[PDB]
């Protein structure tokens, strides 16, 4: 069978500008495990970015989690970009900074 | 809610037949990496359930290899190669695919033997009985095939009503026979007003219908 | 009381560079242990590098896995046909009261659950055409099952044993959730309430939202981990144009002594 | 012998019962776990299932706020707890499998009667045998068990030493509410005297044992 991703968006610590903080996707409730998954500031792709282990639920769906230190900004947008089998084109949900 | 409805009812075959059951479902079955839930059970009486094929035709561990089952979509069917004896049970088909989750209301399986008649006796309610209250009077009929048997009560020959229930045996898993009681309850001012007491039995293993009677009092 | 699973998961044809087969392992909802066949060596993670540890305990958590990994994609072989493949499975035990160990052992494919493990019957097995196939040939291996008995019955409540004697404080952590409650204006007539909770040991958290101090519902919510280990969690409702501001957020948590009443301001 | 279910019984309406599933046959932790259910009498039932983990549940809609199903892994035991219990939940109630082998695994069941009325044991009268019933061949008799409450009552001859040619009719229901069945055997009509006759009656659910012999008036 076959199972979209769900994508969440958030911090690790509450947001401030100028304080630094870490920043993450995570990806979840799909299937088969192939995933490809950017995180963007202002529309690019972030360059140095860590994962965890592709690992899975009680309900065998498989879930992951991306993050990157930052610093956020007045300037600044941030969001998550998602590829898979059961998507036609990439996902991308824009980090709410409140969530 | 998607109906389970097996055809027929209810069978008698004989040892040696090929037995032939049908499952209708409602909705059809496949839903998956083309695997459907269907699935036979059988239930003898007295007894609790068993699996007999899972998914749709693999026969669990130790059933006997005369057992196959087959279809695909909405009509399914259990198929016995050729009957034998212990294969008496009620069989049903049953659908694991959606909640609920429902049986067909079942076949039970007879096994057909050869004719034979029943040995029948009469019996007075006991002297006890009739100080409490009311009197019972029974009609026993012993060691018969088929199951199907006519009774009648004969009080000084009005055919009663109404007011007699019949019991009969499971079919014998020895020696495929049945028996039967007809019992009629009746009241003690009732039951002395009248004399000529008698059941009167007719089944296919008898040419001439049997009476067997008694007069209330002495013997 | 705590679990000690192993997710293991084997592909039949990885992307290159990826591992064909990668097992994560578990401590409750906290990950000890990575393993994937690219690597060949099981590694511990988080605070669990540096647990005061018998000497001997990775080489013995790689030599489990190893055999996990073999079978695994012989597993393919033995399942007739081209696939792609994905096989899972949960192997794991529970300590229950009593120093009592139950034992847990599922697999899936291709996002599916149709085998197990049965321990009473040393046995794998499953309705799935597909479960006979990797059964029979699980079964016809030298020694698997005995391994496997090993590994579930022994092996796994005597590892969950040590961690919990030697990684005491591991388990034991706790760090309360930092809190917001923030509004935005949703629609025209309305506003959006975010409550949001940063940080947190253990994931068990649950999310309230009061109007004067009488409930008002939770909010529609969502979890997920951080990097450190630590948790997120947050919640969302819809409320009218202007109040809006008698409303406070109530958050219950293991890390708190107290629920904590979380206020706009 | 994979599984034992109990806890049954008689109830009121209203009442209230905790049924006890101890599996011993296979590794209960990995398997979903379902409830079927038959009236007496009648066709199966399914009733419910639970998770392996347990934390997902799915009840019959003639149940749903009335019943709950759960499990502990940790006495790789399954429960259903029923409250709120009427007429229609009367069945032998049945535990198995869920995913991965569906009902597969079953036990003797467990008998639950939901009735308003009270345990009654029944009256025991003696069937005699025929006085015309031939010299040599064979003669009937038996005795007549009547007017108790609940199922079941077991009824054996000369205390377990007779089976050969013993019939205990299926009970019925009389619509007084209550139940009678006979039981009769055969025998050679030269017994009739020389071997003495008894039937062992027994209805548990109000302590009634009789044991009558049975003679020719
Ligand atoms: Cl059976
Ligand atoms: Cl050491
Ligand atoms: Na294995
Ligand atoms: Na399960």
């Amino acid at each position: 069978i076959q199972r979209t991703p769900k994508i969440q968006v958030y911090s690790r610590h509450p947001a401030e500008n100028g304080k630094s903080n870490f920043l993450n996707c995570y990806v979840s409730g799909f299937h088969p495990s192939d995933i490809e998954v950017d995180l963007l500031k202002n529309g690019e792709r972030i360059e140095k970015v860590e994962h965890s282990d592709l690992s899975f639920s009680k309900d065998w769906s498989f879930y992951l989690l991306y993050y990157t230190e930052f610093t956020p900004t007045e300037k600044d947008e941030y969001a998550c970009r998602v590829n898979h089998v059961t998507l036609s084109q990439p996902k991308i949900v824009k980090w709410d900074r409140d969530m | 809610d998607i109906q389970m409805t097996q055809s027929p009812s209810s069978l008698s075959a004989s040892v040696g037949d090929r037995v032939t059951i049908t499952c209708k479902s409602s909705q059809s079955l496949v839903g998956a990496s083309g695997k459907t839930y269907l699935y036979w059970l059988f239930q003898k009486p007295g007894k609790a359930p068993k699996r007999l094929i899972y998914l749709v035709s693999t026969l669990d561990s130790g059933i006997p290899s005369r057992f196959s089952g087959s279809g695909s979509g909405t009509e399914f069917t259990l198929t016995i190669s050729s009957l034998q004896p212990e294969d008496f049970a009620t069989y049903y088909c049953l659908q694991g695919t959606h909640f609920p989750h429902t049986f067909g209301q079942g076949t039970k399986l007879e096994i057909k033997r050869t004719v034979a008649a029943p040995s029948v006796f009469i019996f007075p309610p006991s002297d006890e009985q009739l100080k409490s209250g009311t009197a019972s009077v029974v009609c026993l009929l012993n060691n018969f095939y088929p199951r199907e048997a006519k009774v009648q009560w004969k009080v000084d020959n009005a055919l009663q009503s109404g007011n007699s229930q019949e019991s009969v045996t499971e079919q014998d898993s020895k020696d495929s026979t049945y028996s039967l009681s007809s019992t009629l309850t009746l009241s003690k001012a009732d039951y002395e007003k009248h004399k000529v007491y008698a059941c009167e039995v007719t089944h296919q293993g008898l040419s001439s219908p049997v009476t067997k009677s008694f007069n209330r009092g002495e013997c | 009381h705590l679990s000690l699973l192993y997710h293991l998961t084997a592909v039949s044809s990885p992307a290159p560079g990826t591992p064909a087969f990668w097992v994560s392992g578990w401590l409750g909802p906290q990950q000890y242990l990575s393993y994937n066949s690219l690597r060949g060596e099981a590694e511990p993670c988080g605070a669990w590098v540096w647990e005061n540890q018998v000497s001997w305990y990775w080489e013995k958590e790689t030599t489990d896995l190893r055999i996990k990994e073999k079978l695994f994609l012989e597993a393919f072989k033995a399942l007739g046909g081209k696939g792609p493949y994905t096989l899972q499975g949960l192997l794991g035990c529970e300590l229950g009261p009593d120093n009592t160990s139950v034992p847990t052992a599922k697999f899936a494919l291709n996002g599916e659950e149709f085998m197990n493990f049965d321990l009473k019957q040393g046995t794998w097995g499953g309705d799935w055409p597909e479960a006979l196939a990797i059964s029979q040939r699980w079964q016809q291996q030298d020694k698997a099952a005995n391994k496997e008995l090993t590994f579930l019955l022994f092996s796994c409540p005597h590892r969950l044993r040590e961690h919990l004697e030697r990684g005491r404080g591991n388990l034991e952590w706790k760090e309360p959730p930092s809190m917001r409650l923030k509004a935005r204006p949703s629609s025209p007539g309305f506003s959006v309430l975010t409550c949001s909770a940063f940080s947190f040991y253990p994931p068990e958290l649950q999310l309230r939202f009061l109007r004067n101090g009488l409930a008002a519902g939770t909010g529609q919510g969502d979890f997920g981990p951080n990097s450190d280990g630590s948790f997120h969690a947050s919640s969302s409702l819809t409320v009218k144009s202007g109040d809006e501001h008698h409303y406070c957020c109530i958050v219950q948590h293991a890390g708190l002594a107290q629920p904590l009443r979380v206020e706009l301001e | 012998v994979p599984l034992v279910e109990s806890g049954g019984g008689l109830v009121q309406p209203g009442g209230s019962l905790r049924l006890s599933c101890a599996v011993s046959g296979f590794t209960f932790s990995n398997y979903g776990m379902v409830w079927v259910r038959q009236a007496p009498g009648k066709g199966l039932e399914w009733v419910a299932y639970i998770d392996s983990d347990g934390d997902n549940t799915y009840y019959r809609d003639s149940v749903k706020g009335r019943f709950t199903i759960s499990r502990d892994n940790a006495k790789s035991s399954l429960y259903l707890q029923m409250n709120s219990l009427r007429a229609e939940d009367t069945a032998v109630y049945y535990c198995t499998t869920g995913i991965v082998r569906p009902f597969l695994y079953w036990g003797q069941g467990t008998l639950v009667t939901v009735s308003s009325a009270s345990t009654k044991g029944p009256s025991v009268f003696p069937l005699a045998p025929s006085s015309k019933s031939t010299s040599g061949g064979t003669a009937a008799l038996g005795c007549l068990v009547k007017d108790y409450f609940p199922e079941p009552v077991t009824v054996s001859w000369n205390s377990g030493a007779l089976t050969s040619g013993v019939h205990t009719f299926p009970a019925v229901l009389q619509s007084s509410g209550l139940y009678s069945l006979s039981s009769v055997v055969t025998v050679p009509s030269s017994s009739l005297g020389t071997q003495t006759y008894i039937c062992n009656v027994n209805h548990k659910p109000s302590n009634t044992k009789v044991d009558k012999k049975v003679e020719p008036k």
